[PDB]
């Protein structure tokens, strides 16, 4: 088990680990997370008391190194941070746990949310797309735009996700114009399965973490981008039946933990129609319709 | 954006732009089966494409064998129009390609958008009007032509005549739909408006009849009367 240290909370905030979530006071004795389950990517996040606006955040994995949070009040934002001299982490760890002065990381062991909805999220991966190559860890925030959304301006600050594009050269072959844009399996197979994330888990990856960056940040490109994986596989006549059966798990989790009342702007209800009951796999995400018609049925 | 009565002159200024109307290129007729149960005949149509500015129809013919072994003819028929627009920008020399494309049903946007993508400088645009392109099977020349072809076709025509001599094409056109409004609400009396004089002639490189200035306000006239006549006898006003 793993311990994100804090250097102390200056200002009132609301402090995110994973899908959980607590208030420090402004100038609280707070000195961070500990029993941080190690073998999963994490994610910790934050939202000021003072400004609402900007949900920010830092996805780490404790296996590659000591990493600790610190308020900067010139630039105004608790940081994250390595700290490369090892016996001086363990030695402030031990101090603040003996104190007690640590929130602990409740995982319940019946729990398996965060690894539903983490799987084939993985930090080198991640790093392809959150360019900042100095640091093990990634920043992302909520008015943080994707490459895509520049086509259409800081390309160092950029959620760079694969680029899909239903009418694009690229998804549609010359003389299948029809074939290929009503049923995209050349596009999903060939075209990104086999030429660009090499195997379902990465292209599953990409797409859990726009989901997540979507949910946690309100990061409006990530949603377009969970959307748009999610649409592509739909509209696709032939799809390997382990990666179905495998999406209606992972949108079925996704489902279940979007909180009930942010669903208006993060569900497009054009896709989700579509997907459950016009495209070619509307027979096909058992769990994921079960789980959209009881809780969101107001979508349909 | 979308084509509208506001930006109504646009289509007379010196941008190329083409119309395309697909409501012609599938067309079928119902009949019984023997077993009692219906089943369509699909007979020849055509793609309109017309540039308004300079009256050049493309009428691109559709035969009946297109369709043989396809499935959702339908949608399968906007498609068809999108190939063929595409196919005949490809054809034109660079300067002739239209700047713009406006096609008179929605439907046709996406696949014809696909089948350009090898234009992006071409805007694919669709309307709020309430165009009358439908009635152009209505033109005796043009339906002949139709009907009677063997294999697929390409023919030629300016739907203006020889109009653009003495009018400008904002006033040819406003001609043109309102001949065609006419020919759509009722087919028989509109025909018989254009040829109760034997003496007005229709030459044989034309489709409409050779009026003069002071004929064509009087036929002009009475086309209009019809379409608010048709209007009455259809809403009871
Ligand atoms: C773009 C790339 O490297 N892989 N897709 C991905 C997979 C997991 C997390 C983030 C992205």
């Amino acid at each position: 088990m793993n311990t994100v240290p804090f250097t102390s909370a200056p200002i009132e905030v609301t402090i995110g680990i994973d899908q959980y979530s607590f208030n420090v006071k402004e100038n609280q004795p707070f000195h961070g997370i500990k029993d941080i389950p190690i073998g999963h990517v994490h994610v910790i996040h934050f939202q000021h008391a003072d400004n609402s606006s900007m949900r920010y955040g830092y996805w780490f994995d404790c296996r590659m190194g000591n990493f600790y949070i610190q308020y900067d009040p010139k630039d105004g934002l608790y940081k994250m941070m390595e700290e490369r001299d090892g016996a001086k982490f363990e030695n402030i760890v031990h101090n603040f746990k003996e104190r007690q002065m640590m929130v602990s990381y409740p995982k319940i062991d019946e729990d398996d949310t965060w690894y539903n909805l983490t799987e084939f999220v993985q930090m080198d991966k991640i790093r392809k797309i959150v360019r900042k190559d100095e640091n093990q860890f990634s920043y992302v925030d909520s008015s943080m735009t994707t490459v895509q959304e520049n086509e259409l301006s800081d390309p160092a600050h950029s959620l760079n996700y694969t680029v899909i594009n239903f009418k694009s050269r690229e998804a549609i072959r010359p003389g299948h114009e029809m074939e290929d844009f009503l049923d995209k399996s050349y596009y999903l197979n060939t075209v990104m399965l086999q030429g660009i994330f090499k195997n379902s888990s990465n292209y599953f990856g990409e797409l859990q973490f726009a989901f997540l960056n979507a949910m946690f940040f309100g990061n409006y490109g990530s949603s377009l981008q969970w959307h748009a994986m999610i649409e592509l596989i739909c509209s696709s006549a032939t799809v390997p039946k382990h990666m179905l059966d495998k999406l209606d798990e992972i949108l079925y989790y996704q489902i279940k933990t979007l909180p009930e009342q942010y669903s208006d702007i993060l569900l497009n209800e054009r896709v989700w129609n579509i997907c459950l009951y016009s495209s070619f796999q509307k027979n096909s995400l058992h769990n994921t319709e079960k789980i959209m018609e009881n809780k969101y049925p107001e979508l349909l | 954006g979308a084509m509208n009565s506001s930006n109504y002159a646009e289509l007379f200024n010196n941008d190329i732009k083409l119309f395309v109307d697909d409501t012609n290129v599938y067309r079928v007729t119902v009949h019984k089966t023997f077993e009692g149960n219906v089943a369509t005949k699909a007979i020849n149509g055509c793609i309109f494409t017309l540039n308004p500015k300079t009256g050049h129809l493309f009428l691109k013919i559709i035969h009946t064998s297109v369709w043989a072994g396809q499935k959702r003819l339908s949608q399968l028929a906007k498609w068809k129009t999108a190939e063929e627009v595409s196919a005949l920008v490809r054809s034109l020399p660079k300067e002739e390609q239209p700047k713009q494309i406006i096609v008179t049903r929605k439907a046709m946007l996406d696949p014809l958008e696909v089948h350009m993508l090898d234009f992006p400088n071409i805007a694919i645009r669709p309307t709020e009007l309430r165009l009358p392109f439908s009635a152009a099977m209505s033109i005796d020349k043009l339906s002949d032509v139709v009907m009677k072809a063997t294999e697929p076709q390409m023919v030629l025509f300016n739907i203006y005549d020889d109009w653009l001599d003495r009018i400008s094409s904002y006033t040819a056109f406003s001609r043109l739909t309102l001949l065609l409004r006419a020919l759509k609400t009722n087919e028989e009396s509109a025909k018989m408006i254009l040829l109760s004089d034997p003496t007005i002639t229709i030459k044989s490189y034309h489709l409409w009849p050779s009026f003069t200035d002071e004929q064509w306000i009087t036929i002009e006239s009475q086309m209009r009367d019809l379409i608010l006549t048709e209007y009455g006898r259809k809403y009871n006003v």
